[PDB]
């Protein structure tokens, strides 16, 4: 219940700004269907079906000490939130409906009050809220009205909306999973084994014709807009270079001659032959990680493969 | 109802709920126990049985139930117990329970109780003696005697005499310090049987005759005697890792103002948590003290923090630190300092001498023929080496173990013996088995990796088998990707004392020739690994060229047999244009300068004249096929 | 009340995942009409009328032990259900509104509690729920909102929708009816005689010019998308091959010469002459099973006919 | 030049090397006044740095 927003150049959270929130409700993704009805047949063909948009709603109110200040506070809200600038929203929850604790009415152990006139139930460090999950959402704002209930309390009804892709982009790459350097950004929503360096954590293999990958993301990383990015030290010289993959298509690189120690950066629908001067004419096919086991099969025992990606959720 | 000490290994809602329920249960169970004890202490009726509670009078112990029954019996006897003729009763009680009339009741009671006390004390002395004898037979540790027992043998990749030898009771790994040709030294960390694991080169260390290995917590620190680039000795603390290490900020010192005057090296004992430092004496006070070295004890906590607290100090006379018997080993246990010395030849017999540190005496000294039996060593080189005290954490039974080298010349052996108690040597040998070509029953051994990239990764000697599917990757394989179809009996054989190892690979196929290749590899510098030699090993069977029929120039390997039918010959490019498709052909290869190689090709015609045409291709040029034709005769 | 979902590669059921459901309500099929109104005539011509879509609705709520976990649970729901991937839904009911049974308050015979804090009324094995019917539905999801009532209870309103054909596809073929091997998948909604091997169970005939078929499905299997699949060993050589059928059209195969022992696989609007290399130029007409007696009439006593199909319902 | 290592010796590290710390010395009273910073989480409740 804070509605964190990471904008291009800053980080903001509402309750820091005197802005309590009632709740956050996140719709699912609007499935746009594409059916076609045959003329006299009791059944209609599916041309397609496709996720579109994940409309968020967040009603937030605010109290202040005096009626004038309402105006300022409201303006702050707009200047703080209503941003066409695609932002990264992060949801927050509490772990408990906190109450005031027992005290002693002996002219001592009195109660605290926040900057806003409320009772601080958060006595200890471990009371305040948490990033409930290690993911974000690429988000933009839609129109709000501000009904002023009595006093200094005024409500607002934010209506956020997904920007590019209706998915729960996981923050942090898969290499931070590999190297346990960055802390946070890994919630139990992702069923992740502790065996760092073990299987289903590793995306850095060496000297293999074929290997195994566990894509922890329920949603499939077929869309190029996702940050799926591979880089391979090819290991062995060749004239052509095929690699296959399951839950995806076959990939070739024919017609250009390579060398062993040369490396390929295989970005989404894009191929850096040696990091620059992209040679992407050969078999334009992009790979697709669906969920769980995504087994790959090279053909000449690359001396290194490693690939970072982002986990996406539905 | 009870805890969940089997936590999920995937970090999900299940794991978090288990942890939360676990803490909730701990709180609930604890407050329940507290309330239960309080109920017990305040309101629980019949909390204790009356037999339990003790009533202690003077020098007397008894329950309350027994005492109360005795009080009630007294009352009952005094009330309803018949009485009379008390004087006669006493004068009759004067007699004892064997048929002897004493003089007085008190003297009788005294004699009876003294008899019982003497019998009980005799029984008690017998019991104590029996127990002490059992202990001295069971937990026997008498290095005055107790002929040693072999433990294991060491296989480091260094051609130098080992100089110290420690075992890690927490992981059963050996740390073995040798002094390299320079000043610097190297400690190899390796397996209980002897299989090398890794090494660390302490650059600009001393002889390193012994380091100390400490477990402050769950991690292993190493104290050593490392001299900086200005030839100033320093007692320095560091951690293990694989590779190289020089003196610097990577390795901190414990106490520079105290342990930088003289050459000092430590050993640690965790049973009593002490550390003895064998500090050298300078040439000035050398003859004054008549001792090259002196040992000083300090507690681990005192040496960790900033206090000296020399508990016990002793010098080592020249009788023990002579040149014919120089220092090779030091060890501490139960205030008994053990000193192991031995010349580099079996003529001057080694000596292990143990003696109390508190009193500065000589408890004992013994000769021990460690290594080759009957003093018949490998050549003549019984260069001794130190020793330590393995303390198993499971049983708590200390065990002394000593290192020795019996190898002649550059070839050094590394044997280990022990004077341990019952149950330690057996355990140390049974940790893991020695190496062997076959596992234990006459089967092949397993690779350490499936589908290996570099065949040099397999360091462990012995036989192996590469499946046809596992051969496919094999970045350093004698054959290309197109020739390999079947498995390969692949066996690693020992090289020399540096990081070398031989390899052999023999194909597996009954219906064709079981060709073999051979080479040498160097585990450290993979670039220094030789190429793939080849032996003929034919059976009369034939080999066909696979679909790589582009050119005959790819067949640079030496001394092979390749058939080429007419249909086969009508594809190749280097094959001449006059004999294309006329009969079958046998190809053979002969060695030359690198790149260059000769290819002979022989026709296969029974009735017609024989032909054979030879070529040389490679660096010098493409090569022109020169023919030789035969004269049909009978 | 579990809402089973068989996806392409897995099986899921909600109540296994802590997801109780309130109910399931299944609309009928949206009949799209095609009328044409004559200009001055009191009556309008029926050009056509046709089933389209069978919109399902399922409101499901969930309780958890703490407020944070809501988020996780909700995400699981989305990642578990909202799948454009055409899934196969199976409905479940209970046989009884179960209560807690009599016990004894003598520090014994205490009550159980589920993983969720609820009272386990399901004491015996024969308490839990059942696949109420041996059919499924080809189904896709539509948008949901998640109102959080108090505590750890939150509701959801799933709105599922038919994918290809608005019908109650019966699971299992008609040959599993023939060979009583697979168990389950046959509910009493289908009025099926027990006389296995008797009439109205058999779809495997031999040496007959004409025979009888009982299509137990109320809805008619005229649509090709249904898995109507015939295979016939023709019995007798011929140059042409006609077979007629009632509640359907006549079928010819003229212009191609056949042989007796050769077999025809007659798939929907498709003809394998000998299992491959489809020769489907001859009289493109597809057969139609309506309900009950579907009498066929061959012309030269095929030595074998047998055909598996799927029963569809409205 | 200097840097932490053999040339520099810590003082009771285990007890106040959990947060940023600096010191001054008053020789008259022979006191070592330790300034000691707070972490962000503790600061949230302490209202102080």
């Amino acid at each position: 219940d804070i509605e964190l927003t990471k904008k291009d150049g800053t980080v903001i959270k509402l309750s820091e700004y005197g802005f309590i929130v009632n709740d956050i409700v996140i719709d699912s993704m609007q499935i746009n269907t594409k059916y076609q009805d045959k003329e006299n047949m009791n059944g209609r063909i599916l041309m397609g079906s496709n996720y579109i948009s994940r409309d968020i709603v967040v009603p937030c109110f605010c109290k202040v000490k005096n009626r004038s200040d309402i105006a300022y506070m409201r303006d702050m809200l707009y200047s703080l939130t209503t941003d066409i600038e695609p932002m990264y929203l992060r949801e927050i929850r509490r772990k408990e409906e906190l109450n005031y604790r027992f005290t002693q009415p002996t002219s001592d152990d009195y109660v605290k009050l926040d900057k806003n006139n409320f009772p601080d139930y958060e006595y200890s460090r471990h009371d305040q809220q948490i990033y409930v999950n290690g993911k974000q959402y690429k988000v933009i704002f839609n129109g709000v009205i501000n009904p002023k209930q009595k006093g200094n309390k005024v409500s607002f009804e934010l209506k956020f909306e997904t920007t590019e892709l209706p998915y729960g982009e996981s923050i942090g790459t898969s290499l931070e999973l590999e190297e346990n350097k960055k802390v946070g950004l890994w919630s139990f929503d992702f069923n992740i084994d502790w065996h760092a360096g073990g299987d289903k954590r590793k995306y850095t293999f060496e000297n293999l014709s074929k290997g195994t990958v566990y894509y922890h993301g329920s949603a499939p990383n077929d869309q190029f807009n996702m940050y799926k990015k591979i880089t391979i030290i090819l290991g062995e010289d060749t004239e052509s270079f095929v690699w296959n993959l399951t839950h995806a298509e076959i990939m070739k690189i024919e017609g250009i001659k390579l060398k062993a120690g040369d490396r390929i950066v295989y970005d989404s629908f894009r191929v850096y032959k040696n990091g620059v001067e992209i040679s992407t004419e050969t078999n334009i096919s992009q790979p697709k990680f669906k969920y769980g086991a995504n087994k790959f099969e090279f053909n000449q025992t690359v001396q290194k493969v490693q690939f970072d990606l982002k986990f996406y959720y539905k | 109802n009870k805890l969940i000490t089997d936590l999920s290994r995937v970090f999900d809602y299940r794991y978090v709920d288990e942890n939360e329920y676990n803490f909730k249960l701990i709180s609930d169970m604890l407050t329940d126990f507290n309330f239960s004890l309080e109920y017990h202490r305040n309101k629980e009726v019949f909390a204790h049985n009356g037999e339990q509670i003790k009533y202690e009078h003077l020098n007397v112990t008894s329950s309350v139930s027994d005492f109360l029954t005795y009080l009630n019996g007294r009352f009952s006897n005094m009330v309803l117990g018949h009485n009379g003729d008390g004087i006669n009763e006493v004068k009759d009680a004067r007699v004892d329970n064997t048929g002897y009339d004493h003089k007085t009741l008190q003297d009788r009671l005294y004699h009876d109780y003294s008899t019982l006390d003497a019998f009980t004390k005799k029984v008690e002395k017998a019991v104590d003696e029996n127990y002490k004898e059992y202990r001295a037979t069971e937990y026997r540790f008498e290095p005055k005697e107790q002929e040693p027992e072999f433990i294991t043998d060491l296989s480091p990749y260094t051609n130098a005499v080992m100089q110290s030898f420690w075992v890690d009771p927490r992981t059963k790994i050996i740390y073995m310090t040798q002094a390299r040709p320079g000043n610097h030294y190297m400690l190899s960390r390796l397996k209980p049987n002897g299989q090398f694991i890794d090494r660390l080169l302490v650059k600009n260390g001393g002889h390193g005759t012994h380091n100390a290995y400490r477990y402050i917590g769950n991690e292993l620190w190493i104290y050593s005697a490392v001299l900086d680039a200005n030839e100033n000795n320093k007692f320095v603390r560091f951690q293990y890792r694989t590779g190289e290490i020089t003196y610097g900020n990577e390795m901190q010192d414990v106490m520079p103002n105290i342990f930088n005057d003289r050459y000092t090296s430590a050993i640690y004992n965790p049973i009593e948590n002490l550390m003895i430092f064998r500090r050298e004496y300078k040439a000035s006070e050398r003859q004054l003290k008549n001792s090259l070295n002196f040992v000083e004890v300090r507690s681990a906590d005192d040496i960790d923090k900033g206090i000296d607290k020399v508990l016990y100090q002793m010098d080592i006379p020249m009788e023990y630190t002579s040149d014919t018997q120089p220092m090779q080993g030091i060890t501490y246990d139960a205030g008994i300092l053990y000193w192991y010395t031995g010349d580099s030849k079996p003529a001057n017999p080694n000596y292990l001498q143990g003696f109390d540190i508190k009193t500065k005496e000589l408890l004992f000294k013994r000769r021990i023929d460690i290594g080759g039996v009957n003093n018949n060593f490998k050549g003549d080189f019984q260069e001794a080496e130190g020793l330590d005290m393995y303390y198993d954490l499971e049983t708590g039974r200390k065990a002394l173990l000593i290192g020795v080298t019996i190898g002649p010349g550059n070839n050094r052996h590394h044997s280990i013996y022990s004077i341990g108690q019952r149950g330690v040597n057996q355990f140390l040998k049974n940790i893991a088995p020695q190496v062997s070509m076959t596992d234990s029953g006459g089967r092949v051994k397993p690779l350490p990796i499936q589908n290996p990239a570099y065949l040099s990764d397999i360091t462990e000697v012995g036989h192996y088998y590469i499946y046809t599917q596992d051969t496919q990757n094999a970045l350093d394989f004698p054959l290309p990707k197109a020739f390999r179809d079947a498995g390969w009996f692949f066996d690693v054989l020992p090289g020399h004392y540096n990081g070398a190892l031989r390899q052999v690979l023999t194909r597996n196929s009954t219906g064709r020739n079981m060709l073999k290749f051979e080479r040498v590899i160097d585990i450290f510098n993979k670039k220094n690994n030789g190429a793939w030699n080849f032996c003929p090993q034919n059976a009369g069977y034939w080999e066909h060229i696979p679909k790589s029929i582009t050119k005959l120039s790819d067949l640079k390997i030496v001394g092979l047999d390749f058939y080429i039918t007419t249909e086969e010959s009508n594809r190749f490019t280097d094959f001449p244009k006059d004999f294309k498709g006329i009969a079958g052909w046998i190809l053979e290869v002969k060695s030359n300068t690198p790149g260059n190689t000769t290819q002979v090709l022989r026709r296969n015609n029974f009735p017609s004249a024989h032909q054979f045409l030879v070529r040389n291709f490679g660096t010098g040029g493409v090569g022109k096929w020169s023919l030789f034709e035969g004269k049909v005769v009978e």
